[PDB]
DNA sequence: CGGCAGTCGCCGTCTACCTCTCCAAGAGCAGCATGCGC
DNA sequence: GCGCATGCTGCTCTTCAAAGCCACGGCGACTGCCG
RNA sequence: UCGGCAGGAGAGGUA
């Protein structure tokens, strides 16, 4: 819901997520940028880090 | 179409009794600041007025209920309180917007999250930074590629 | 649509008043469409990303 | 259509403007000429019911495939079109071809 | 010419002109003259069509009165507006931050019908802002300009559409009023004519026809020629006026119980009234023109009648049929055609008078409602007109219009041309027009009806392309709001000299010839066939025997800034657009000089702008100094004119006036007495003449860059003066009262040496960045309560101090309440040319300065003359602006001087040249009009006649090319290069105002990110599109550092700074604050958002430990 | 010697692809304008007007 | 806090019990701020008791000042003696009739 | 009952930078202050 | 000359009226409405 | 050691 709420239609996605009680695993580029973590690409992946 | 909604309230461990409110939260004060207008007075905050309206309606409703008023007046006050709360959460969704000085619609709690000028696309996906500058570029033919 | 009367003079000899006036009909459209095709390509790019 | 309009009607996959039907089952054709609208129904060269592909307008023309005869044949009643042949002329639909 | 004292500028024009350009500021002054009702407009309206000399305010005051109550016992009326004298002159209002206004009084009478007595007395209705002699307003000390608005005109508008479902045409109408409800007939897919009364669902037109009083018989008898009306007739099922009234009652007023009496009154108090429906004068004139109605008597009333609606329905059915004529019972004849909504015969102009009249009317209506409501709650015999009238709504409306409005705009005073152009602008936006987002692509096009009324070239370049335009030079406005243009009447193939002004709706029934048409001595066309303009802008080649009108001049279709580009017909439209836009951005220089090659418009564009000083009478000059001129008139009176020396304009430039007369000269009325900002001897001069070479040079002028010489810095050729202004305020406080004084117990005595005995700086001191201007302290309560709050020079500023203006309260000066003293300080600097500054020409050339070279490093001619500027040749051919090369050729010919040999008669190429253009002197000034100038045979012949220099050498050959030497190596260049003179202007985009940098500074409050802007020492945005590049490069650490420890991480910013200063390693980023702000935002909408760990147990996310 | 071998990043808007950001090695010049190599104008899409 | 320990972000509907849990007190008076004393009112929308002290280690009265009184609730005012940064993270609630 | 087609309302429409001005109003209610009369 | 009575302008406080007003494409629910 | 600040709307421009 974090990646879809920042694209379009914030109210609808927030309402659907609240009703469904969804959970976000924070495993994408946009979410890692939003919360302030290293993106999982390039030099931010486990082998190189 | 109906099962998509009726099954969400069953598969999880929640209850459908969250759509009806009995207490309203209040944002911390430093997130809705009130500052002086160039050594004069304070000119609106766009969020401290919808709260004032809700509090006024709630106080009047409480005083009228604890007095023995007829049903018509209490019903009118309850309708007005409902409209005020609805305008607090989302202004303009039903009926006409609540305006202020200059016929300018007030900005609600859900208007600070949506749009290209909201929190998501203007404070979380892009920011302003330190150690930066700007100037006009000109051509230098004596330089190298690096 | 094309105008059945042509512009017989080059820019090296100079156009007349009417030729210069009818030259601007399709010279304004270029700029207005250039200005309106830069706002529908950036939304396509944002949707593709 | 051409340009960005088209790019986005091939990305944001939607029904085009002039949808040209495609041949459901390999078979001969039943091209009849009407007043303002043709009405083909194709011949079942498999042994079943003809797919009634009718009510197409006259505005949109007919196409030119690589027919078995070996030329740019314009759909003539009695033509062995194959599964996938764009009968008319106009952008097809990405949901029927699937 | 036609001006008493003017420089002699010879011209290449071959055509004569029967008309002179009008006053260039009469579009602003005429409307205010009409609104005020002054005698000048009264006489002008008495000159022609003297029927109803009604002013602008008088018609409002007469439409208002009388004001009656419900009972009908008393009434109030108004009449006779009149104005007092202006309180303060212009300069006092501009100095003390006041408004330029004059009080207004009206007379009101109170009649009581119960008794019969009358009580009348004069009331005061507030101060009315007034317009100066230049067409501008001074509001709160700032000059303002009100811009005209292009709006659709009230009337009846037909249409035509085709349906994609079926296949047939569908028509419609739209009765648009000035203020009221909208009707809307329309045919349908089947055959049911319907009407949307006030956008309220739909209903067959027969219910309305019945309501109005038409029985089935009458209708069928009248609308029987068509079949759609028969069909609609036999399917209404509402026969009966009362049941049709009920029909539309349960439509327009839902839920309410329908009573025939209310329906009767709802079908009268909507359209057939006088209070809510108003088809204004324009609307009425247009309706009684389309529907061929009673155009035999004056235009009175303003409500919709029945005949109108009937004729509308008739027209609609006759148009659905497909005829081309119609006649209503006892009317005239008219074509049956649909109309366009962008035709300049359907778009009118709302000038300043009609923009102020609307606000006055709104305030009047509010005051009228108040007085009507208060007339019924007071006691009789104590009611007087002064006790019933409230002024507050009117003054509130006036001050709201003249302040926070989209059409009263801040005036731009970069140079006189920009100020003149601002006052001639037609804007399609505003309160009642369009929007930058709603406007499409058909309202931004050059309609064929713009010829002579709007300029097709001068328009903005950004999102406002086509939404803002300029009036043409010969255009003028109707008394209704329609733009006219003049023509010459021709009869029997001979052009006469009688001028008639025609609107766009009257010139489509005549054949109009072209300005560039060969005309003999008697006035007969030479060419057998001429290029004309037919009805629908159709250009054709008709044989010259049908022409009915002719243009007045080739420059009829261009504005005042486009008519200043020589060789305009050789330039593309885009480059001429840029040249016209960039001619308004030039800055005034310390010394001015007129162009060597001009157009002739520059003389009357400077007198009409108003930045010069002209003489109002004839006399001899008695005394001349640097700041005053005394003229003795012939009768005996003496008049003295003062000058503005080093005044600051709206944009920080310098406005300086200098005298150009001697101490014994004889002066004629209308002669220019003093110069101005961008003026040279009475004519506008925005740049300088420089010697050019067209060649590439070592890549320093690569991709639109420019190379300059050092002689342009050592001789102050391109130097300008910029002035700045700073203020501070001394006010009272809850702990005391702020005082301005030199004594400050917080700072040292070394930095308080340039202050006087009052706390202010002294005139003539050189201030710098971070220096002190005034010294002020604030008490904190009662010692040792004094804090420091001093006005200091901002970052990156400097210059001398040239003036101080102090205002005090104790010396009887108007001041805002709560403050005690005011002080203003003016700081001026002189700016030379440098790298990064923007230069331009009149043809679209534009670039920044790449290098400045020593005069010994520059290519030089055969006699040792270096060139001043080098331009690249790769940018000319691909942009189709070849007027600059012709300008350089003609400029060289004018600079050197020429002489045509006539020993064996005048040469064949010089047959059409005048007799004064066969010989010229060095440094001569010529003129080439915009569409009738120097041909190319003439230029080619003049290029081989130029005079030699001191030694008998001709440096530039017949092609305009010269052999240059190389100033770095000494060898000649192998091929000849083009040389000449060109006119170069300096644009107001300087690099000293665009450089910025920051390491740390102020931060925000809610989201603790760096501030924005250069004045607040802000940072630069790292937007969304810039993050995608970082993610595509693979740089995961640069992005993380850019997003956490440089923007939001409050605890990591300080540790990073300490680590950098101490030389240690940079620490690990924390968590941004904006995420916590978002979480509290989500929690305030009753959403239970929590951050879990690997085993539940939600994290606190509040620090504190 | 502080700015020796310390790269900086140069950016021009709009950033339509990767090459809208690049890293250079700074040099001290005289003036108030930035000097750009002639061969990177194609990647930056930057003229000099 | 460490960003390397987050694992989930859950959203859901909030009940009245949660709203009464997050809150530190209930507001009753619609007043906002005193215009003349330039100090927050009592039980308004800008209150030191519900939300937090406006200045560091201070309170409405002057009984406890400087940093030595932390952890003590003022018995006549009710304001906690702690930092002023806690006004960005403490909420309140309104009891609807 | 049952199709149904029009209708209406709600989503979306490129990035970075510079300069300027304007921000509720009215009505009641104070605690004094100045005129008139004996 | 003194005592009584009546109006200065800053300050404070609280919020519906009511006329004023007039893109475009896509999608999906829905709702009277005809049959 | 006292002591100490940064919201909205409209208009015009540059690439
Ligand atoms: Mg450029
Ligand atoms: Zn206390």
């Amino acid at each position: 819901w974090l990646s879809a709420a920042s694209f379009q239609e914030t109210t609808r996605v927030l309402t659907d997520a609240a009703i469904n009680c969804r959970s976000d695993k924070l495993n994408g580029l946009k979410e890692n940028v939003i919360i302030g973590k290293l993106i999982p690409a390039g030099t931010g992946i486990n082998r190189y880090r | 179409k109906r099962l998509k909604v009726v099954a969400a309230f069953q598969q999880s461990g929640n209850s459908p009794m969250g759509m009806v409110l009995d207490a309203v939260p209040v944002i911390p004060p430093e997130l809705r600041p009130m500052v002086q207008l160039d050594g004069g007075r304070f000119a609106t905050s766009d969020l401290n007025d919808l709260y004032r309206r809700v509090i006024n309606r709630n106080n009047r409703l409480k005083r009228l209920i604890d007095l023995g008023a007829p049903e018509i007046i209490v019903n009118n006050e309850k309708r007005m309180l409902q409209e005020s709360v609805d305008a607090l959460f989302d202004n303009g969704r039903r009926g006409r917007p609540v305006t202020g000085p200059g016929n300018r619609p007030l900005k609600s709690l859900s208007d600070l999250l949506k749009g290209k000028q909201g929190r998501f696309r203007q404070n979380l996906l892009g920011k302003r930074v330190d150690y930066s500058g700007r100037s006009v570029i000109v051509v230098g033919p004596q330089l190298k590629l690096h | 649509e094309f105008i059945p009367r042509p512009v017989k003079s080059s820019f090296r000899e100079g156009l007349t008043v009417l030729e210069y006036f009818i030259n601007t009909h399709g010279a304004r459209k270029g700029l207005a469409d250039t200005a309106l095709r830069t706002a529908d390509s950036g939304y396509l790019t944002r949707r593709l990303v | 259509t051409g340009g960005l309009p088209r790019v986005q009607e091939l990305f944001e996959a939607r029904v085009p403007r002039g949808k040209a039907p495609i041949a459901d089952v390999t078979g001969r054709v039943r091209l009849e000429d009407g007043e303002r609208f043709y009405k083909i129904t194709i011949v079942p060269d498999d042994g079943g019911e003809e797919v009634v592909y009718d009510k197409i307008s006259k505005r949109q023309r007919l196409r030119v495939f690589k027919h078995e005869d070996g030329s740019e044949r314009v759909l003539s009643d009695g033509d062995h079109v194959e599964v996938g042949q764009q009968l008319m002329e106009g952008s097809a639909d990405p949901h029927e071809v699937l | 010419n036609s001006v008493p004292g003017a420089p002699n500028r010879v011209s290449f024009a071959k055509l004569r002109e029967p008309l002179e350009v009008p006053g260039l500021l009469d579009v602003q002054t005429d409307s205010f003259e009409w609104l005020i009702g002054s005698p000048r407009w009264r006489e002008s309206a008495a000159e022609r069509g003297d029927v109803n000399p009604v002013g602008g305010l008088e018609e409002v005051l007469y439409e208002l009165s009388p004001i009656e109550d419900f009972s009908g016992s008393m009434s109030l009326s108004f009449s006779d507006p009149r104005f007092d004298d202006v309180k303060a002159p212009v300069d006092e209002c501009k100095d003390k931050d006041m408004t330029y206004a004059a009080p207004l009084f009206v007379t009101a009478e109170f009649i009581n019908n119960n008794t019969g007595e009358i009580k009348s007395q004069t009331v005061f209705m507030g101060d009315f802002p007034m317009m100066t002699e230049k067409g501008t307003f001074i509001i709160n000390g700032t000059e303002r300009v009100v811009v005209s608005q292009l709006v659709r005109s009230p009337g009846v508008y037909f249409d035509e559409t085709i349906d994609k479902s079926t296949d047939k045409t569908l028509h419609s109408v739209k009765v648009i009023p000035s203020r009221g409800a909208w009707l809307e007939f329309d045919v349908d897919k089947r055959d049911t004519v319907g009407v949307r009364i006030d956008r309220k669902r739909r209903q067959p037109v027969t219910v309305l026809l019945k309501a109005l009083g038409w029985t089935s018989e009458q209708i069928v008898e009248r609308f029987g020629f068509s079949e759609i009306m028969r069909s609609t007739l036999e399917k209404d099922n509402t026969v009966g006026t009362d049941e049709a009234l009920l029909d539309i009652y349960r439509k327009l007023r839902p839920g309410e119980p329908p009573t025939k009496e209310s329906a009767q009154t709802l079908l009268e108090n909507l359209f057939f009234k006088e209070k809510r429906y108003d088809l204004a004068r324009v609307g009425r004139y247009k309706v009684n023109k389309k529907l061929g109605l009673h155009v035999g008597e004056p235009i009175t009333s303003s409500t919709l009648t029945e005949e109108d609606v009937v004729a509308t329905i008739e027209y609609l059915v006759r148009l659905h049929e497909g005829q081309t004529t119609m006649t209503v019972p006892g009317g005239v004849e008219v074509p049956v055609e649909t109309d366009d909504i962008d035709h300049f015969g359907n778009r009118r102009l709302r000038t300043v008078g009609e923009l102020i009249q609307n606000q006055i009317r709104v305030g009047m209506s509010r005051m009228e409602r108040v007085v009507r409501e208060r007339m019924t709650t007071q006691d009789v015999e104590a009611i007087t007109p002064q006790t019933l009238i409230n002024i507050r709504p009117v003054v509130a409306a006036i001050k709201e219009f003249f302040g926070t409005s989209q059409l009263s705009q801040f005036m731009d005073q970069n140079n006189p041309l920009s100020g003149l152009t601002h006052k001639r602008r037609l804007s399609a936006l505003g309160p009642g027009g369009l929007s930058r987002e709603r406007a499409g692509l058909e309202v931004r096009d050059v309609h064929p009806s713009h010829y002579g009324r709007m300029c097709p070239i001068e328009t903005p370049e950004g999102p406002n392309i086509g939404l803002i335009g300029s009036l043409s030079v010969y255009a003028r406005v109707n008394p209704f709001g329609f733009i006219e243009t003049p023509y010459r009447k021709v009869v029997d193939g001979v052009v006469s000299d009688e001028i008639v002004y025609l609107t766009a709706d009257e010139e489509d029934r005549h054949v109009v010839a072209q300005a560039n048409s060969p005309i003999d001595a008697d006035g007969r066309f030479v060419e057998p066939r001429v290029l004309v303009r037919r009805k629908a802008g159709e250009v054709e080649y008709v044989p010259s025997s049908e022409v009915d009108y002719m243009d007045v001049s080739p420059r009829q279709m261009v504005s005042v800034a486009t008519a200043m580009i020589p060789f305009l017909e050789h330039d593309d439209a885009n480059r001429a657009l840029m040249g016209a836009n960039m001619q308004r951005q030039a800055v005034p220089l310390v010394r001015s000089e007129a162009p060597l090659v001009g157009t002739g418009m520059e003389l009357r564009a400077a007198i009409d702008a108003g930045d010069v000083v002209v003489a109002e009478e004839s006399g001899v000059i008695e005394e001349v100094s640097a700041d005053y001129i005394t003229v003795m008139h012939d009768n005996g009176t003496r008049r003295t004119y003062r000058m503005r020396k080093f005044a600051r304009s709206n944009h920080g430039t310098c406005a300086n006036q200098c005298p150009i007369v001697d101490a014994g000269d004889r002066v004629e009325a209308g002669q220019v007495i003093a110069d101005g900002p961008c003026t040279d001897d009475g004519e506008m001069a925005l740049g300088k003449n420089l010697l050019v070479a067209i060649m590439p040079w070592e890549g320093h002028n690569y991709e639109d860059a420019i190379i300059l010489s050092n002689r342009l810095v050592e001789e102050d050729v391109l130097t300008s003066i910029h002035i700045e202004e700073h203020e501070i305020d001394a006010r009272d406080t809850k702990l005391g009262a702020e005082e301005i004084t030199r004594d400050i117990p917080n700072i040292s005595d070394e930095v308080l040496a340039d202050l006087d005995e009052r706390g202010i700086v002294r005139i003539g001191a050189e201030v710098r960045d971070g220096d002190i201007l005034v010294g002020k302290v604030t008490p904190k309560g009662e010692a040792r309560e004094v804090r420091d709050t001093s006005l200091k020079v901002p970052h990156g500023e400097s210059g001398k101090v040239i003036g101080i203006r102090v205002f005090s309260r104790e010396d009887e000066d108007e001041l805002p309440a709560g403050v005690n003293e005011l002080v203003r300080v003016y700081v001026a600097q002189k700016r030379k040319i440098s790298d990064g500054d923007k230069l331009a020409g009149r043809h679209g050339n534009k670039g920044v300065i790449g290098k400045i070279l020593p005069v010994e490093d520059m290519p030089f001619l055969a006699d040792g003359t270096p060139v001043d500027i080098i331009l690249n040749t790769h940018g000319v051919p691909r942009r189709m602006n070849i007027g600059q090369i012709l300008e350089t050729h003609l400029g060289w010919c004018a600079h050197s001087g020429w002489k045509v040999d006539a020993a064996k008669g005048v040469p064949d190429w010089a047959a059409r040249l005048p007799d004064e253009l066969l010989e010229a002197q060095p440094n001569a000034i010529v003129s080439t009009p915009v569409f009738d100038g120097a041909q190319e045979a003439e230029l080619q012949g003049l290029l081989s006649c130029t005079l030699p220099n001191r030694d008998g050498d001709v440096l530039v050959d017949a092609d305009g090319k010269a052999m240059l030497f190389d100033g770095r190596s000494g060898e000649p260049f192998p091929y000849p290069v083009t040389v000449g003179y060109m006119y170069i202007m300096k644009l107001h985009h300087l690099v000293d105002d665009k450089i910025h940098a920051r390491s740390t500074g102020p931060y925000s409050m809610i989201t603790q990110q760096p501030l924005g802007g250069k004045a607040q020492f802000g940072g630069q945005r790292f937007g969304e599109m810039e993050c995608w590049a970082m993610q595509a490069y693979g740089a995961a650490y640069t992005l993380q550092e850019l997003l956490t420890i440089k923007s939001d991480d409050t605890v990591g910013r300080v540790k990073v700074y300490e680590a950098i200063v101490k030389g240690e390693n940079i620490p690990e980023p924390g968590i941004p604050e904006s995420f916590k702000v978002l979480l509290k935002e989500l929690q305030s909408l009753c959403l239970n958002v929590e951050v879990l760990s690997s085993d539940g147990a939600a994290i606190e996310l509040r620090e504190g430990e | 010697e502080v700015i020796a071998e310390h790269p900086v990043l140069l950016n021009r808007a709009p950033t339509l692809h990767r090459l809208g950001i690049q890293a250079f090695e700074p040099m001290l010049v005289e003036g108030k304008a930035i000097q750009l190599h002639p061969l990177v104008c194609e990647a930056f899409n930057a003229d000099f007007d | 806090l460490d960003v390397n320990f987050f694992d989930e972000l859950r959203i859901g509907l909030a009940t009245a019990e949660d709203i009464r849990q997050w809150s530190y007190g209930e507001v009753k008076k619609p007043e906002t701020i005193n215009y003349r004393t330039l100090k927050p009112e009592k039980d308004g929308l800008f209150c030191e008791k519900i939300f937090g002290p406006t200045r560091d280690w201070e309170c409405y009265c002057g009984k406890y000042k400087r940093v030595r009184f932390k952890g003590i609730i003022c018995e006549r005012c009710g304001v906690e003696v702690t930092r002023a940064k806690v006004r960005r993270e403490r909420m309140g609630h309104i009891e609807l009739a």
